């Protein structure tokens, strides 16, 4: 309330300093967008299994993309990177993070406890201990305050859409968290209520519908194709009454942009 | 590299790990080293260490202790901090006879508020403000230290860890088990510390959670729905709570003048929504004639 503006401004600054390299996947010789999509989808499952915060999921993905932005990784080690990232995110963000043994367990014994802990240290070194990164989630919760009135379906649907963007490096590596959150919030608002990106967020963020259009165009397509996407953990997750079953809602055929 | 540091003496123990005074042999700089042992840690790097480091690297402010470096040696994690000569607690004990000059109290509070305002503006809650975690140097500075309990918060806040803040400085909303707490909890702590700099004894030295609450109630009066809407619906509120009258603030900290009492009362508002923010407090009339004098005692 007294620092909401200060904090938004700060996150806008940090999100730029914490952006992964948009074109890193091309430079990764032995891993692809598809492999990454499989990893993230699995982390979504891990999140649900252990009832972790969505923020934790978003952080882990940021750690992974930053890590892959500067380190080459063979396909057989990708999951190790993802496991250590989720452990670090949990430790940073969770009141009760799962114990290391549990992170070793979910890899189906693909790696040892020793491997998981060594990788954790490597991730910390590579990220230079800078773990407090802005996420799509953090911007969304701020945007939610601009509803009149507040709508659970809108909020849950926005989180659902924001989470969908985590799965596909192409094209979502090219958009900042605050921008993806913008598209997500508008798309959810429009889908549920028919309303649009409110003028109060234009004042707060500087973004207009035109500004958000490119990301919006992409997100809308991802939304329409979600039932046919190879990864489904997010849709399944958002079938739950906890998120008001928003993944069962029909996306709008057109956005009238 | 640890090779360039010559150790001087053990200082104490932090919220986690052990602290030494050391000297950079090449630059001459005097530092404090926080050693965190990773062996004996079957859980990897401790979450407290992960938070302290990541949050502190972002917080460059004259009233926040500076993290200079992080050194990973064999099975050990060394945090290199700027060295400060003493903590507020020991300084208050040393002042048992003369008391602390008002200009210094004013200056210290003003500096603590600046430091805290910076934390909150950067979405960090400290969650363990107490005299022992506030460090002073010979030039009149005071700085927030020990971010082992801190965490980055969101807007609006989520439910965070309940077991936070040393009891004596713990806010009523935590004591009453509110699902959500925020920046106000750090302000409560500073208010308690403000009162303590004036009297040199703790405002609410409770022995338990309920004792702590009752001590607060007996001083500020038992809160009702008028002074604090929603209070009777809080998870740990009980209708059996004794209902104490609120007493004049002139009696809570008798040496304090009008301006000081005004500021204190706003820092100790029951309703976290009404409790003054560090930012807004910087402009309180109490600080109209603030300066930055050196400590009146040799540290
Ligand atoms: C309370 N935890 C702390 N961690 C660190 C790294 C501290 C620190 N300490 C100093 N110097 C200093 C001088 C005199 C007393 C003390 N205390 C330790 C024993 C009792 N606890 C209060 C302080 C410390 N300089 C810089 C830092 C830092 N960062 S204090």
């Amino acid at each position: 309330p007294d620092y909401h503006e200060d904090i938004h401004t700060y996150l806008r600054e940090m999100e730029v300093k914490c952006k992964p390299k948009v074109g890193y996947m091309k430079k990764q010789p032995d891993i692809t967008n598809s492999m990454r999509a499989i990893l993230v989808d699995w982390l979504v499952e891990v999140g649900e299994e252990y009832k972790l915060q969505n923020e934790t999921l978003h952080l882990a993905v940021n750690y992974i993309d930053r890590f892959l932005s500067s380190m080459s990784v063979l396909r057989g080690k990708l999951q190790l990177v993802g496991t250590a990232a989720m452990l670090l995110a949990s430790k940073f963000e969770e009141i009760y993070p799962p114990e290391v043994a549990e992170f070793v367990y979910i890899t189906d014994d693909t790696y040892t406890k020793k491997q998981v802990l060594r990788m954790e240290h490597l991730v910390l070194k590579v990220l230079t201990f800078d773990l407090a990164a802005p996420t799509v989630n953090q911007f969304l919760t701020q945007y939610f305050l601009h509803q009149q009135p507040a709508n659970c379906k809108v909020e849950s649907l926005a989180m659902f859409l924001g989470e969908l963007s985590l799965i596909d490096a192409d094209p979502y590596l090219k958009y900042l968290p605050s921008v993806i959150a913008g598209a997500a919030f508008h798309l959810a608002l429009y889908t549920v209520t028919g309303q649009s990106w409110p003028e109060s967020l234009i004042r707060k963020t500087g973004y207009t519908l035109e500004s958000l259009k490119p990301c919006l165009m992409d997100l809308h397509q991802t939304y329409l194709k979600a039932p046919q996407h190879a990864q489904q953990s997010i849709r399944e997750k958002y079938k739950n009454s906890k998120y008001h079953g928003v993944s069962l809602l029909n996306p709008p055929e057109t956005l009238n942009l | 590299s640890m090779e360039n540091f010559q150790k001087v003496e053990k200082i104490g123990e932090g919220t986690y790990g052990v602290v030494y005074k050391a000297r950079n042999k090449l630059t001459g700089e005097v530092v404090a080293l926080k050693k965190i042992r990773l062996d004996t840690e079957t859980e990897g790097v401790p979450s407290t260490a992960i938070r302290e480091i990541s949050l502190l690297k972002e917080l460059n402010h004259p009233n926040i202790v500076k993290l200079l470096d992080v050194i990973h040696t064999e099975n050990k994690l060394y945090l290199v901090f700027e060295f400060l000569h003493q903590d507020l607690k020991k300084f208050m004990d040393a002042s048992a006879l003369t008391g602390i000059p008002l200009p210094l109290i004013k200056s210290y509070l003003f500096q603590l508020l600046q430091g805290l305002a910076f934390c909150h503006s950067h979405r960090v809650l400290h969650r363990d403000l107490k005299p022992q975690n506030l460090l002073i140097n010979t030039e009149g500075a005071i700085k927030l230290a020990d971010f082992g309990l801190a965490r980055a918060f969101g807007v609006p806040v989520r439910t965070y860890t309940h077991e936070v803040v040393t009891l004596w400085y713990r806010a009523p909303e935590i004591l009453l088990g509110c699902k959500y707490y925020s920046t106000a909890v750090d302000i409560w702590s500073l208010g308690c510390i403000f009162a303590e700099m004036v009297t040199r004894r703790a405002l609410f030295p409770g022995d338990s959670e309920i004792d702590q609450l009752f001590r607060i109630f007996r001083t500020l009066g038992t809160p009702d729905e008028v002074v604090w809407p929603g209070v009777t619906s809080m998870p740990d509120y009980k209708p059996s709570f004794p209902k104490w009258a609120r007493q004049d603030f002139s009696k809570v900290v008798p040496p304090l003048d009008e301006d000081g009492r005004s500021l204190l009362s706003q820092m100790l508002h029951y309703d976290p929504n009404k409790r003054i923010s560090a930012k807004a407090a910087l402009a309180h009339p109490f600080f109209q004639d603030v300066t930055k004098p050196v400590p009146h005692l040799r540290l």
